[PDB]
RNA sequence: UGUGUUUAUUAUAUGCACUUGUAUGAUUAACAAUGCGAAAGAUUCAGGAUACCUUCGGGACCCGUCUUGAAACACGGACC
RNA sequence: CAUCUAGUAGCUGGUUCCUUCCGAAGUUUCCCUCAGGAUAGCUGGUGCAUAUAAAUAAUCUUAUCUGGUAAAG
RNA sequence: AUAUGAAGAUCAAGGUUAUGAUAUAAAUGUCCCAGUGGGCCACUUUUGGUAAGCAGAACUGGCGCUGUGGGAUGAACCAAA
RNA sequence: UUGUAUACCUAUACAUUACCGCUAAAGUAGAUGAUUUAUAUUACUUGUGAUAUAAAUUUUGAAACUUUAGUGAGUAGGAA
């Protein structure tokens, strides 16, 4: 009248057959729940990206120019 | 009937070792984690602000992001029987550097080293781990001493 | 089975730090040889240190009773199991081979100490003379000239003939 | 005894139509001889989405069939298209296309050929391509429907935004304790 | 055109049948090799336990690889890692025998899978007498019997070097670098029952007989089997 | 690998015509005996729980049901 | 007595053709809920995306982290 | 104080895809689709109870839902589906 | 009763085979002188090919035929 509460029987039998599901392996995973200011223009970083060999392999020679920035960066 | 709540059953989770106790070495505050870090979790005791809730323990996961003082780690769960990946933003001291991996990347680091000399022999590289084969056919020599040396078998009586 | 004799011989592989491992040796009674080499690792697991997976087995070669017709008395030094119980023994058989007398042993613990044979190790196995055995169920065959009639036939059951026309006779003269 | 042959060891595909439709089975009847022998998987593709439902084979614009149309290196292909090809009345001008597709919409069909270009039937094009040469195979975006985005209901996760069925619009419809943060809470 | 086809369909005629007899003359100086490969191993073995004797030392022989494991009991009340590591082997039912290397993370799924399972040492006479009579082979999913060296040839000649049965009998005996091929290329072979039947089934081949390594005696028990 | 010393063994070099010699490309195929499917209707051989009856050995509890569990000393059901 | 009235029943009872294929559950949370739901799991159906590797996914070996039970005290 | 960080976007250079064994075809949606939501037995570990064919749990295997062989007999044992 | 030995008996299990289904794979669709097969004239290679004259099989409820493999417990329940 009080039976019988409570049993993991048959709980891993039951959950083992459409199986025990890995989630899935991802090449893009969210960026969410994430540094926000990490992220904001880091949105830009992106998009100062308007080329990125033509005009670019020409700031190599740009600012070697000016011998690059070999020295004072050593702070 | 209960587990719940919050730090229920960790009186062995969240003790400290045998002295081992007291301040925490400068060292853990000076480790680098970076967005995609292998990571375990092993909780602090002394530590009470951003400690993983119990399940976490043990667990280990990859660094998805970066703040100010944690890093939030995704980490892998079974709630059965399925496997959610848990996002838990745990501070700096309950979390660890892996092992785990960094002894499978001094092997991407010598199969580019043996594959660079192999140029001039050519073969075989051998680039994949072999299990423990069975062993060969060997000459055991006594001499030594010769054999017998005999056991027989035999302690009983007290 | 029957139960033939082997010398098992054993190692401890030597990983670099140690060469040359110091090598004991067995005799090892058993029905076949998969057999022995799981009575030389139960044996030496009491003696050295070295389980399989860690230790080797060399040789285990099968020994030849080195008289097959000559006829003598074989010691067992023994100890077994019994139900309250860890004993020791010194039985007597007489035989002509050492794996056969063994193999009498395995049958007379059986049948009088109930015995199933996982409980029995063996010490030693001797071929002692005579006027140094002592066991009475032995020493009635130590004496030129015995003689005792005998009374022991086959009897076939039913037979060649079932319902006999003429009678067994337990007897003649 | 062995083990062990529960599912999907009889596959779930279709095999035939479920249409008793004569011309459309008698496309099947083409393109099961053209698939197997011309082992192409254009006609595979084609006989496999012969067989299928008016889901799976949802429409695609007389716009979206002009703009896939530049594709480069391409100026005398066919656009395929194995469902139908609806008029689009934002697009202007219509260029010099050559369709093929079940069904060709009426007023799709004039604007076509005013150009003017070429509707074909699936036996127009397996005499012109009968290993898919110059064919642009497209299709339209199956999870386009209405019933997709009701595709499914449970709150409290942050992807969900998954569409109640509920009889009107307005307040009084669902707009209370579970939607609005005065009210319980937020999903 | 038909005008062409008796053109076109007697000279691939007669290179079809200038291959088969090619490989015909490959497969007789192939088995060659092997076979003497065989009897020079064999009084190597004697060679050298004759010589370790006279040099007052030891010869151990080569621990072994090639098991040959049979499935002996049952498909009920079986726990799920005994029950996994018989799907792993392909052995699903009673009296499948298949060909495993011995390897060490393979022996722990001998040990696993232990009290369902006898496993040994195979002759060559057990490699051949299992391929010959009992072997077939996995033709597109499918099982196809052997009856001729075209349906070993077919499927294992562009990427492995396996055209004959004694090929195959090679690269499983003397485990080759194909071995993974040689191997799950056949169906696990379905043994027929033992002539005079079994021991216990449910003690070790060491307590007083079946499951387990049996490890030279497996020979025996195929020739009832096979 | 190399080359000879060598002594052994396999393979290829069997074309044309014919024939009751393998896979018959899951082969079962032959010699011989019995017996003729009579114009209408016999007979020979093999088979047959047709609804039974006879005989014998093995098997065999009464169904529906709710139940953890029914042949149940659970309930229902005499028969159409 | 007749009607409303075929009142309602989380309860007992019964629920009518064959073969073929696949094959459960007695657990979760919540409920004036404990002879009952709704919920998730387990099931089936129906597809669809990929058929003349280096795609991955599941018990062992290896590497590493975790653990305070047996034993020990 | 670095438009060397750190993330990102590109070009360069990298023998033999980097244990083993397997692939019952696996992946993903929808009907949130039916039934179910009294369970019961057993080794091992367990709590209450003097005990119980009693009460309560962990683990895997079973009966329910299942014939057949064995234990004379029998839900569950041994064997085998 | 304890310890053993051989030799047998016994399942719906295992192996082979015949047959049913289910599953999974594969083949086949020039009919107009289309494809073959056996002969019978010529270009020529020795031999094959082509023209010609001598008998058939094929309009595969394309939802049909043909080929090969595995497989088979079932209440509640679902589906053909």
């Amino acid at each position: 009248a009080k039976s019988k509460n409570h049993t993991n029987h048959n709980q891993n039998k039951k959950a083992h057959r459409n199986g025990i599901k890995r989630p899935l392996r991802k090449r893009h995973e969210s960026t969410l729940g994430m540094d926000v200011k990490f992220l904001i223009n880091q949105r830009y970083a992106r998009k100062g990206n308007l080329s990125r060999e033509e005009s670019v392999k020409r700031y190599n020679e740009r600012i070697a120019s000016q011998k690059g920035k070999p020295k004072p960066v050593t702070l | 009937t209960n587990s719940k709540g919050y730090r229920r059953g960790t009186r062995d989770m969240f003790s400290r070792p045998f002295r081992k106790h007291g301040v925490i070495p400068l060292s853990t505050y000076m480790r680098v984690f970076k967005i995609g870090d292998i990571v375990d979790i092993k909780g602090h005791g002394a530590v009470q602000k951003g400690l993983p809730y119990k399940a976490y323990h043990g667990k280990t996961g990859r660094i998805f992001n970066v703040t100010q003082h944690a890093v939030g780690v995704i980490v892998n769960k079974r709630v059965r029987g399925k496997i959610l990946a848990k996002r838990v933003n745990v501070r700096i001291e309950h979390i660890h550097h892996s092992k785990c991996r960094e002894d499978f990347l001094r092997r991407v680091k010598e199969n580019e080293r043996l594959l660079k000399e192999a140029k001039e022999k050519g073969q075989w590289v051998s680039l994949k781990r072999q299990p423990e084969q069975p062993k060969k056919a060997h000459f055991v020599k006594k001499l030594e001493e010769p054999i017998a040396l005999a056991p027989i078998p035999y302690e009983f009586i007290a | 089975g029957l139960l033939k004799e082997y010398e098992v011989v054993g190692r401890k592989l030597p990983s670099e730090k140690e060469p040359q491992t110091p090598l004991y040796k067995m005799r090892i009674f058993a029905p076949d040889n998969i057999v022995a080499k799981s009575r030389f690792w139960y044996f030496l697991r009491q003696l050295k240190k070295f389980k399989k997976t860690t230790g080797e087995i060399v040789s285990i070669k099968q020994v030849y009773e080195t008289s097959p017709v000559k006829i003598k008395n074989f010691g067992i030094w023994l100890r077994y199991d019994s139900r309250s119980g860890t004993h020791n023994m010194y039985r007597e058989y007489r035989d002509l081979t050492v794996g056969g007398a063994v193999t009498q042993c395995y049958r007379d613990m059986g049948a009088r100490h109930r015995a199933r044979a996982h409980s029995i190790q063996i010490i030693k196995v001797d071929s002692i003379p005579a006027a140094k055995t002592r066991r009475v169920h032995v020493k009635q065959f130590h004496d030129s000239k015995i003689k005792f009639p005998l009374v022991q036939r086959v009897h076939h059951k039913g037979n060649r003939k079932l319902f006999s026309f003429r009678k067994p006779r337990t007897y003649f003269q | 005894g062995i083990d062990i042959n529960h599912k999907y060891d009889r596959k779930v595909r279709r095999t035939e139509p479920k249409s008793q439709d004569v011309y459309l089975r008698l496309l099947v009847k083409l393109y099961r001889f053209l698939q197997r022998r011309t082992n192409k998987k254009f006609n595979r593709i084609i006989l496999k989405r012969l067989f299928m439902s008016k889901i799976n084979r949802p429409p695609l614009s007389l716009q979206r069939i002009a703009r896939f149309f530049k594709a480069a290196n391409q100026p005398e292909s066919t656009i395929v298209v194995v469902g139908t090809v609806t008029d689009d009345a934002r697009l202007l001008v219509v260029p010099k296309l050559t369709v093929c597709a079940l069904h060709v919409t009426q007023t799709a069909r004039e604007r076509i050929l005013k150009a003017g270009g070429e509707v074909l039937t699936f036996d127009q094009l397996a005499l012109r391509s009968p290993t898919g040469k110059n064919t642009l195979l497209l299709q339209g975006r199956r999870t386009a429907r209405t019933a997709c985005k009701h595709f499914g209901k449970a709150p409290g996760v942050p992807h969900s935004h998954t569409r109640p069925y509920v009889r009107s619009k307005g307040r009084k419809f669902e707009r209370a304790r579970g939607r609005r943060s005065s009210c319980g809470y937020k999903k | 055109k038909q005008i062409s086809k008796r053109v076109a369909e007697s000279k691939r005629r007669l290179k079809k049948a200038a291959v088969i007899a090619l490989r015909k003359k490959e497969n007789l100086v192939r088995a060659e090799k092997y076979q003497n490969e065989y009897i020079k191993a064999e009084q190597r073995e004697i060679k050298l336990r004759r010589l370790a004797k006279k040099r007052n030392q030891f010869y151990v022989p080569a621990e072994a690889k090639l098991a040959f494991v049979v499935r002996i009991r049952g498909i009920n009340k079986v726990a799920p890692k005994v029950r996994k590591v018989l799907q792993l082997f392909r052995l699903r039912q009673i009296n499948n025998g298949v060909f495993i290397k011995l390897n060490k993370a393979t022996i722990n799924m001998l040990r696993i899978a232990e009290p369902y399972i006898t496993w040994g040492y195979p002759n060559l006479k057990s490699v051949r007498e299992l391929i010959y009579k009992r072997g077939f082979v996995k033709h597109n999913r499918q099982r196809v019997p052997i009856t001729d060296n075209f349906v070993i040839e077919r499927k294992l000649r562009q990427a492995h070097q396996i055209q004959c049965v004694e090929d195959l009998v090679h690269e499983i005996f003397t485990v080759g670098p194909n071995f993974k091929y040689a191997s799950n290329f056949l169906w696990p072979f379905k043994l027929n029952t033992p002539t005079g039947g079994w021991r216990k089934k449910a003690n070790h081949y060491v307590n007083g007989g079946d499951f387990g390594n049996r490890e030279d005696q497996i020979n025996r028990l195929l020739r009832k089997m096979v």
